[PDB]
């Protein structure tokens, strides 16, 4: 078993990160900048811990001359589409030994933005924490004002729950 | 077809300050002749302010796709900051699930002589008020009655005000038939403090029986704060001159005031349920 290496950034369109190095190590920083005239959003310095994941969000450097903003690209992914005016698409897939995990097609539609959720694709020994899942998954779930669920009048919802006894487990009947 | 929102009357004789159309999900909005807005789950915010010589006349906006709901029950439009005739204001937007573009144009008209007196008050004043509305009266006692189908408002009891296309209302007392009308007043926004008072005449045949106002305003949230407009004294026969004098909590851009008058009128008028506390 060898150590943790957080992923390389593999474009970056309209600006510039330091430094440069053929894999970052835990706990290392990066830094980006971009040039005159546009408008960075986002997060200016990212570090990696021990999960595998860097720490914030994405820096996307803008410059406020479209329908439908940029999309940015993600971490380790690479883009293709240039175009951003209705009914235009965005392509993205990352390299080699990665799984992607998300859209791979992404459309501007007729309001102002895109169909779809920015990928980032993932390896085979990054997990989830109990934390964001339950994080998510009310977020998702509800609605926020606290936090309460949304219906229309007359309204109802259905709920399928789908289990598996394969044999994956075995542990008694279906205990847990 | 879409829904539409209005402030202030429109006439053909204006020039356009400026015309856009904005989308209603991007974030964050396209700055466009470099101005600046703020765009959220459930509201939209402008800030506009001219450089040229101009006051500004009428606002309008255009949403699609159309909503099953009417547009005057409720407020929708308002802008925070200035008004009409002062060269800017804020403009505030309230949106729903369904709304996905907006249209938005301005017209406004020369600074210095400016005044908004030919349209407002209409062609008959004696038959029909600023909004459109007819009077309408009670034939038994021949007072005028509350028109229902519009925004109405109180604060105690024994009060109205009224709102529509961004023009509110109050009106003093209760009106006769025999009325006549003899003039109008208007108070521009370079005469506008936090207190002060107009003089009008009361001589012989100019008895004043019947006050209405008009104004524009600004308000810092969806609920209002009506300002307070007593009757100075008590305006009888003997005092000649008589004045009105306002009290506001916010700051106006525009009044309008048409006064009524009646020789028979003694000053005193009230109806059987308004008179004890
Ligand atoms: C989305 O943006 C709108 C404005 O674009 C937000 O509405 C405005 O929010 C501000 C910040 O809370 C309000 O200002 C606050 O007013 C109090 C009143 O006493 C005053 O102490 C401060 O000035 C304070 O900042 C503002 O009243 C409010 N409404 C406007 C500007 O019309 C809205 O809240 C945003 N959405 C969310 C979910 O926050
Ligand atoms: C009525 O007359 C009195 C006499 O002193 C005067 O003070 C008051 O201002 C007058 N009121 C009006 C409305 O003219």
């Amino acid at each position: 078993c060898r150590a943790i290496h957080c992923p390389r950034p593999h474009d970056f369109e309209n600006g510039e990160y330091w430094p440069r190095s053929p894999y970052y190590n835990v706990s290392d920083e990066i830094s980006f900048h971009c040039y005159d005239g546009y408008t960075l959003r986002g997060s200016a310095n990212r570090t990696c811990q021990v999960n595998g994941r860097w720490s914030g969000q994405t820096a996307i450097c803008d410059n406020g001359a479209g329908y439908c903003s940029n999309p940015g690209i993600p971490i380790g992914t690479r883009k293709v589409g240039s175009q951003y005016r209705l009914e235009d698409s965005v392509t993205y897939h990352c390299s080699r030994g990665l799984t992607l995990r998300g859209s791979q097609r992404r459309t501007c539609q007729e309001g102002g933005s895109w169909s779809g959720t920015e990928p980032s694709c993932q390896d085979s020994f990054m997990y989830d924490t109990p934390q964001e899942v339950a994080e998510a998954f009310l977020s998702s779930l509800t609605e926020t004002i606290k936090r309460k669920i949304v219906l229309d009048p007359s309204g109802s919802m259905n709920i399928y729950l789908v289990l598996d006894g394969s044999d994956s487990i075995g542990a008694s009947n279906f205990t847990g | 077809d879409g829904d539409e929102y209005f402030i202030g009357k429109y006439k053909e004789k204006d020039e356009t300050l400026f015309f856009a159309s904005y989308g209603l999900k991007r974030d964050p909005c396209q700055i466009v002749l470099g101005y600046k807005c703020s765009n959220n789950q459930t509201h939209f915010v402008l800030n506009f302010k001219t450089n040229k010589k101009s006051c500004i006349s009428a606002i309008k906006l255009t949403s699609y796709p159309k909503i099953n709901q009417n547009s005057d029950l409720t407020r929708n439009l308002y802008c925070q900051t200035g008004g009409i005739g002062t060269d800017n204001c804020k403009l505030v937007f309230k949106k729903r699930k369904r709304q996905i573009a907006a249209n938005i144009e301005i017209y406004g008209i020369p600074a210095k002589k400016c005044s908004f007196k030919d349209r407002y008050i209409g062609a008959d004043p004696l038959h029909v008020d600023s909004y459109g509305l007819s009077y309408q009266f009670d034939q038994e006692h021949g007072w005028n009655l509350e028109r229902n189908n519009i925004f109405k408002d109180t604060r105690f009891s024994t009060e109205v005000f009224y709102h529509k296309n961004g023009l509110f209302n109050t009106q003093i007392t209760y009106l006769a038939e025999e009325d006549s009308f003899s003039e109008a007043r208007e108070i521009t926004a370079k005469d506008i403090k936090k207190k002060f008072s107009i003089i009008l005449p009361n001589e012989e045949y100019k008895r004043i029986s019947f006050l209405d106002v008009y104004w524009f305003q600004e308000t810092m949230r969806k609920k209002p704060k009506y300002p307070y407009i007593h009757y100075n004294g008590e305006c009888s026969n003997e005092n000649k001159t008589c004045e009105l004098v306002f009290d506001t909590d916010e700051l106006m851009t525009y009044a309008l005031v048409k006064v009524f008058t009646n020789p028979e009128s003694d000053g005193s008028r009230l109806k059987e349920e308004d008179l004890g506390r």
